[PDB]
C-alpha cells in the first residue's frame, strides 16, 4: 500500500537529514534528538516544518492538508527510529515506548475571525490568549471488551485520537450489546481542554472578542496556564440542523 | 589542560590535610555529650552562668573536634548519630534513593556519613551498606542526565546532587560536550584558556 | 584524553593519494616516502594526504572498506553479536569524518557511507552504556571490553573510572 | 567559640573558584594568630597549675585548646597553599612577565616564590637536549597546520620576529604569520584564529 | 495460575512469621481476638524480607492484593477455622514508605493507573452510608430449596458486570422468595480529596480525586480533616448506549485511611 512508502519515506527523512556545511562539519538533527529524549526519558520530539519541505517538498505538502493520517505515519516512522537508535536498551526496557511529535513553523500566523468553512481538516496557526482551562482527566487509547455472557475477549482495541468515540460491536460472533469494557485492561493518557480568545488587537470595534475551544494531549498538557499569550498549530476538525461542534486538535504551542 | 589544579577532598575515612572542602565538611556539627566536664570552659555556654561547663551537659559540637577530643575510653566526650543517618531514615533511603533531596540534607553526605565510621559504635555495618547501597541506586540517573543534556539549562537538574555527585555531573557534562565541539569541527581553534578571559572580565 | 589527541593518533594511518606534482624519495623520521610520480600511486600518511588535498596537489583514493556492501555487512553484523565485533579499521570513526569532509568529489556515494557508519557507532555506543551499567549494578571488579575503539573510550572515559574510583572507596571502608 | 575567622577565610577562598586570585587578607591571619598566642598563653598557666598545684580536671581543658590550636594552623597552611596553586598557574598562562594587574593582588614573598619557581623552570628548560632547552610551555595543542590566519583585537604596539622586522599590531588587522610565532599571542587574548 | 501461586505460597511463608521474631504471627492472633477482617501489612517489612515482591505490588497491585488476602484467609483458617468460617474473604491494607509513589491529587497523572499510591489531602465532601448487596440467599416454598447467588459491580477488584439481581422464579417457574436475614450486604461510601491550600499553585483551581471506601472504611473521616488514603488507582469505563466516548473518569479505591492532625 502506499502508507507503507510514507512511512518508509518518513524514516528515511528521520535518519538521513543533517545541518551543517563541509566547512565546519555535519551532525544529524533529528536522530541525535530522538536518542537524548528518549534516554533522557522524554518520549517526544519537535520537528519543523521547513525541514521536512526541504527534504520532500511532497511530505510536507501532505500534512498541511491531510494531518491525521500522516502524522500517524510520521509518528509510527519516529517510534521505529527510536527503537532502533537504541537497540540495546537495559533490562526491563525491552519495551518501546510511543514517540509523540510535535510541529512548528515560520509561517505567518491566521487569524480566529479567519477561519472558513473550506480550511476543515487543515493545519493552521492561530494566535490567542488563553482565558480557561480544565482539570487533567484520562483519555483512552487502547481498550479491550469482553462479553456479558459467552466471556470471549477482543483484545487490543484502538481508539481514534482527539474527542472521538469507539462504536461498540452489537454481534458476540449472548444477548444484543453483550460487550463491556474490562477497567483494568485500558491504557490512557492526559487530556485536557482550553479556551482560546481572540487578540486583543485583532478585535473589530464595538464587538466582544471571538472564542475557540481547543485540545491538549500527553506531554502538552499542564503547559499553559489561564492569561498566557500562546501560538496554536492545530488540526481545524468537527467534533439546529446539520450543525456540528468545531475544536481544534493542537500539535504545538509556543507560548510568548 | 586545566591550569588550576586545586587539592581533591579524599573520600572515605580520611581526610586531605589541605583540602579546602574537607576543610569545610568538618565544620558541620554533631550532637555530643560532655562525659566528663571542662572547668574554666564555661564562657563559650552564654546561657550558663558558671565558669565552667558542668558534667553530663549535650553540645552540639563540629566534627574536627568531636574527632579531636574523641577517645575508645569515652571518659571525654559520646557521639550521637545525627538524625539523617539512623534507622527511621534509613529505610526511607532503602526504599527508593532517587527521590530525596541530598543537597538540603547535607551538602556533603557520602563524606561526613563516612566520618561518622571513625567514631565507634554497634551500627557502622548498617550505616556503610546504607551509604554504599545510595550510591550505587543513585548512579544511573546521574549518568543518563550527565551524558544527554546538551544545550540545556541543567540547574533543574544539579538541585537535589550533593557535591560529589555535582562533580559527577559536570564531568559527564565536559565528556559530551568535547565530543559534540569535535563533531562539529570547532575543536580546531587555539583558544585562550577560561582564565584569561574571567581576568579580562575584571 | 580529548578528542583532537585521538585524531592526533588517527591521522598516521596510511591511505593512497595520486599526485600531480613530481618530487624524488623524501627521507622522513618515521618512514621513507614514495617517489612522487604525477599520475602514479603513493601511499603516504593520513595527515600528509589532507594537507596535499587542502592544497590541490592531489587526489585521495578512498579505503578499500569504505563501500557500500561491506559498510551494510558490518552494520548487519553489529546489530547481532550481543558483545562487541572487530572493525575495519581501529580508527573508523575519525577516518570517515576526515575523509568525507576534505575529499568528498572523489569518494562516490559518500552519503550512504556516512549514515552506515553512524548506525554503526549508535549501536556499539549503546552497547557500552549497557556495559558501564552492568559493571556498576553488580558491584564487579574487571570487565573484558574487547574489539573496542578508542574514541568510544573517551566518550565515556574520565566519567566512568571516577564513579568506579568513588565506589571503591565507598565499598572497602570498615576493612 | 573558635576557628571562626579561619574559616570565614577559606569560604572567601572557596568562593573563587575559578582561579582569580584575589587580594591577600592580612588582618584575618593577624586576628587568627593573636588567638593562637592567647589560646597558649591561658593553656600553659593551666599546665602549670596542675602540674604544681595538683588539678587533674583540667586536662580536657587542654585537650580542647590544643585541638583547636592545631585547626588553626591547618586553616593557614591550606590558605597558603591554595594560593601557590593559584599563582602557579599565572607562570603557565600569561608568559614569563606578569601584568601589573595581577603583581598587585600578590603579596612580596608570594614573589619571591614566583620568581624562583620561574628561575628553575627556565633551567629545567634549558638543562634539556643540548644548546637551548625544549620549551615545554610551548606546543599545548597538536598541531594540524604551518601557517594560521589570526586578527588582532586590541592595539599592541609593534610584535617583532626573528627576521628583524615588526608587524604593527592594530584592532581589526589580519595576517598569515606562521603558527609557532602567534600561539602564545592567542593564548594571552592579543590575537584571535580566524577559520575559514 | 502459575505466578499466582507462587506469589501466594511467598506471601503465605511471609505471614507465618512464628519461628522468627513473632510480628505478623501476632498480628494475626490480636485481629482474630478483637473481631475485625482486615489486617494492616508495613510494606517495609516486606522489602526486608522480600524486595521483589514489594516491588511487583507497588507496580501491580491487583493480583498481588487477591494473592495476599488468599494466604490471609488460609493462615487464618489454620489458626482459627471457625472464624476463618464467619468471613467470607479478608482485606489487607498497607502502610510504610512507598517511594516515587507518595503523591498529591496534582501530581497524581495517568500512568499510576494500577499502581499502589498514597494521597495526601484535605476531605471537601463525604456521601451517606448506604448498604450494598453481595449474596442473596433465596428459597423455593414449592420444592422447599434453598438457592443462593453472588454479585459484583464495576466499583470493586475483580470487577464484573452482574445482572439477572434477585431472582424470582425457578427453572421450571416455581416461585422464590428472598431472605433477607440470610443475605450479606456491605456499606458503602464516597469521598473527595482536595490538593492542600497552601501548596496549591496560585490563580489555578486546586485539583480533586474521588475515592471509594467500603465495609469498617466508612465513617472513618469528616470534612475538613488532614488525610492519607492509600489504595489503587484506576479507571472506570463509560458507556453510553453503544457508544463509548473514550473520555473515561478516574477512581481511587482505598484500603487504608489514616488521619494526619490527630
Ligand atoms: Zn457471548
Amino acid at each position: 500500500a502506499k502508507k507503507s512508502q510514507l512511512k518508509k519515506r518518513f524514516r528515511e527523512f528521520l535518519r538521513q537529514y543533517r545541518i551543517g556545511t563541509d566547512r565546519t562539519g555535519f551532525t544529524f538533527k533529528y536522530r541525535d534528538e530522538l536518542k537524548r529524549h528518549y534516554n533522557l526519558g522524554e518520549y517526544w520530539i519537535e520537528v519543523e516544518m521547513e525541514d521536512l519541505a526541504s527534504f520532500d517538498e511532497d511530505l510536507a505538502d501532505y500534512l498541511y492538508k491531510q494531518p491525521t493520517e500522516h502524522l500517524q505515519l510520521l509518528e509510527e516512522a519516529a517510534q521505529e527510529v527510536a527503537d532502533e537508535v537504541t537497540r540495546p536498551r537495559p533490562a526491563g526496557e525491552e519495551t518501546i515506548q510511543e514517540i509523540q511529535v510535535m510541529l512548528r513553523s515560520d509561517a505567518n500566523p491566521a487569524n480566529i475571525r479567519s477561519l472558513k468553512s473550506e480550511q476543515m481538516s487543515h493545519l493552521v496557526k492561530i494566535p490567542g490568549i488563553i482565558i480557561a482551562a480544565t482539570a487533567v482527566r484520562a483519555k483512552a487509547t487502547k481498550i479491550s471488551i469482553q462479553c456479558r455472557s459467552c466471556r470471549n475477549t477482543i483484545g487490543n482495541i484502538a481508539v481514534r485520537p482527539g474527542l472521538e468515540g469507539y462504536a461498540m460491536p452489537r454481534k458476540c460472533n449472548c444477548p444484543l450489546d453483550p460487550y463491556f469494557i474490562i477497567p483494568d485492561k485500558c491504557k490512557c493518557v492526559d487530556f485536557q481542554t482550553l479556551k482560546l480568545q481572540e487578540s486583543p488587537d485583532a478585535v473589530p470595534h464595538g464587538e466582544l472578542p471571538r472564542h475557540m475551544q481547543l485540545y491538549c494531549d500527553r506531554y502538552l498538557c499542564d503547559k499553559v496556564v489561564p492569561g498566557n499569550r500562546v501560538t496554536i498549530m492545530g488540526i481545524y476538525s468537527i467534533r439546529g440542523v446539520g450543525i456540528r461542534s468545531s475544536y481544534i486538535r493542537v500539535v504545538g504551542i509556543q507560548v510568548d | 589542560w586545566e591550569p588550576y589544579m586545586p587539592v581533591e577532598p579524599g573520600l572515605g575515612r580520611e581526610e586531605n590535610f589541605l583540602s579546602l572542602e574537607d576543610l569545610l565538611m568538618s565544620q558541620e556539627k554533631l550532637p555530643c555529650c560532655i562525659e566528663s566536664g571542662f572547668p574554666r570552659l564555661g564562657f563559650l555556654d552564654k546561657g550558663g552562668d558558671s565558669d565552667s561547663i558542668p558534667e553530663g551537659s549535650k553540645m552540639e559540637l563540629p566534627l574536627w573536634l568531636a574527632k579531636g577530643l574523641y577517645d575508645n575510653k569515652r571518659r571525654v566526650l559520646s557521639v550521637e548519630l545525627p538524625k539523617i543517618y539512623r534507622e527511621g531514615w534509613r529505610t526511607v533511603f532503602s526504599a527508593d534513593a532517587n527521590v530525596v533531596d541530598l543537597h538540603k540534607m547535607g551538602p556533603h553526605y557520602y563524606g561526613f556519613g563516612s566520618q561518622l565510621l571513625n567514631f565507634d559504635s554497634p551500627e557502622n555495618p548498617e550505616i556503610a551498606k546504607t551509604i554504599l547501597q545510595t550510591f550505587v541506586g543513585r548512579f544511573r540517573r546521574i549518568m543518563d542526565s550527565s551524558q544527554n543534556a546538551y544545550n540545556e539549562d541543567t540547574s533543574g537538574l544539579v538541585a537535589r546532587l550533593d557535591e560529589l555527585e555535582r562533580s559527577l555531573f559536570r564531568a559527564g557534562q565536559r565528556g559530551l560536550n568535547a565530543f559534540q565541539s569535535w563533531e562539529r569541527g570547532k575543536a580546531a581553534q587555539i583558544t585562550a584558556s577560561n582564565l584569561v578571559q574571567n581576568y579580562k572580565k575584571r | 584524553m580529548d578528542a583532537s589527541e585521538v585524531e592526533f593518533l588517527a591521522e598516521k594511518e596510511q591511505v593512497t593519494v595520486i599526485p600531480n606534482f613530481s618530487l624524488d624519495k623524501v627521507y622522513l623520521i618515521g618512514g621513507d616516502l614514495g617517489p612522487f610520480n604525477p599520475s602514479l600511486p603513493v601511499e603516504v600518511p593520513l595527515w600528509l594526504a589532507i594537507n596535499l588535498k587542502q592544497r590541490q596537489k592531489c587526489r585521495i583514493v578512498p579505503p578499500e572498506w569504505m563501500d557500500v556492501e561491506k559498510l551494510e555487512a558490518i552494520r548487519d553484523q553489529e546489530r547481532r553479536e550481543e558483545t562487541f565485533t572487530p572493525m575495519p579499521s581501529p580508527y573508523y570513526m575519525e577516518l570517515t569524518k576526515l575523509l568525507l569532509n576534505h575529499a568528498a568529489d572523489n569518494i562516490p556515494k559518500a552519503d550512504e557511507i556516512r549514515t552506515l557508519v553512524k548506525d554503526t557507532w549508535d549501536t556499539r555506543i549503546a552497547k557500552l552504556r549497557l556495559s558501564a551499567d552492568s559493571f556498576v549494578k553488580g558491584q564487579e571488579a574487571h570487565a573484558k571490553l574487547d574489539n573496542l575503539t578508542l574514541m568510544e573510550i573517551n566518550t565515556i572515559g574520565t566519567f566512568f573510572t571516577e564513579s568506579l574510583n568513588h565506589m571503591y572507596k565507598l565499598r572497602t571502608s570498615l576493612q | 567559640m573558635f576557628c571562626e575567622k579561619a574559616i570565614e577565610l577559606i569560604r572567601e577562598l572557596q568562593r573563587a573558584s575559578d582561579g582569580q586570585l584575589p587580594a591577600f587578607n592580612e588582618d584575618g591571619i593577624r586576628q587568627i594568630l593573636e588567638e593562637m598566642k592567647a589560646l597558649y598563653e591561658q593553656n600553659q598557666a593551666d599546665v602549670n597549675e596542675a602540674k604544681t598545684e595538683g588539678r587533674s580536671d583540667l586536662i580536657p581543658t587542654i585537650k580542647f585548646r590544643h585541638c583547636c590550636l592545631l585547626r588553626n594552623r591547618r586553616c593557614i597552611v591550606a590558605y597558603l597553599y591554595d594560593r601557590l596553586l593559584r599563582i602557579r598557574a599565572l607562570r603557565w598562562e600569561y608568559g614569563s612577565v606578569l601584568p601589573s594587574a595581577l603583581r598587585f593582588h600578590m603579596s612580596t614573598e608570594e614573589m619571591d616564590w614566583f620568581n624562583q619557581y620561574k628561575r628553575s623552570l627556565a633551567t629545567y628548560m634549558r638543562s634539556l637536549g643540548g644548546e637551548e632547552g625544549l620549551d615545554i610551555t610551548q606546543d599545548m595543542k597538536p598541531p594540524k597546520s604551518l601557517y594560521i590566519e589570526v586578527r588582532c583585537l586590541r592595539d599592541y604596539g609593534e610584535f617583532e620576529i626573528d627576521d628583524g622586522t615588526t608587524i604593527l599590531l592594530k584592532k581589526n588587522s589580519q595576517h598569515f604569520l606562521p603558527r609557532w610565532k602567534c600561539e602564545q599571542l592567542i593564548r594571552q587574548g592579543v590575537l584571535e584564529h580566524v577559520l575559514s | 495460575d502459575h505466578e499466582l501461586r507462587e506469589a501466594q505460597r511467598e506471601y503465605l511463608d511471609f505471614l507465618d512469621d512464628d519461628q522468627d521474631q513473632g510480628l505478623y504471627h501476632g498480628k494475626v492472633r490480636d485481629m482474630i481476638g478483637s473481631n475485625e477482617h482486615r489486617l494492616i501489612v508495613n510494606l517495609n517489612d516486606v522489602r526486608r524480607k522480600n524486595d521483589k515482591r514489594a516491588n511487583l505490588m507497588l507496580n501491580d497491585a491487583f493480583a498481588e492484593t487477591i494473592a495476599f488476602q488468599r494466604a490471609l484467609k488460609d493462615l487464618v483458617a489454620s489458626i482459627d477455622a471457625t472464624y476463618a468460617k464467619q468471613f467470607e474473604e479478608f482485606s489487607v491494607g498497607f502502610e510504610g514508605s512507598f517511594g516515587s509513589k507518595h503523591v498529591s491529587p496534582r501530581t497524581l497523572t495517568a500512568s499510576l493507573l494500577g499502581s499502589l499510591v498514597c494521597v495526601e489531602g484535605i476531605v471537601t465532601k463525604c456521601s451517606l452510608v448506604r448498604p450494598k448487596v453481595m449474596r442473596s440467599v433465596h428459597y423455593c416454598p414449592a420444592t422447599k430449596k434453598t438457592l443462593e447467588r453472588k454479585y459484583s459491580d464495576l466499583t470493586s477488584l475483580e470487577a464484573f458486570p452482574s445482572s439477572s439481581i434477585y431472582p424470582t422464579k425457578d427453572e421450571e417457574n416455581n416461585p422464590l422468595e428472598t431472605e433477607y436475614g440470610l443475605s450479606t450486604y456491605k456499606d458503602h461510601q464516597t469521598l473527595s480529596i482536595q490538593e492542600m491550600p497552601e501548596k496549591a499553585p496560585a490563580g489555578q483551581l486546586p485539583r480533586s480525586v474521588d475515592i471509594i471506601a467500603d465495609d469498617d472504611l466508612v465513617d472513618k473521616c469528616k470534612p475538613g480533616d488532614r488525610v492519607q488514603i492509600v489504595g489503587i488507582y484506576r479507571c472506570l469505563p463509560s458507556k453510553q448506549g453503544g457508544f463509548t466516548s473514550g473520555t473515561f473518569r478516574t477512581i481511587l479505591l482505598a484500603n487504608n485511611i489514616k488521619l494526619m492532625s490527630k
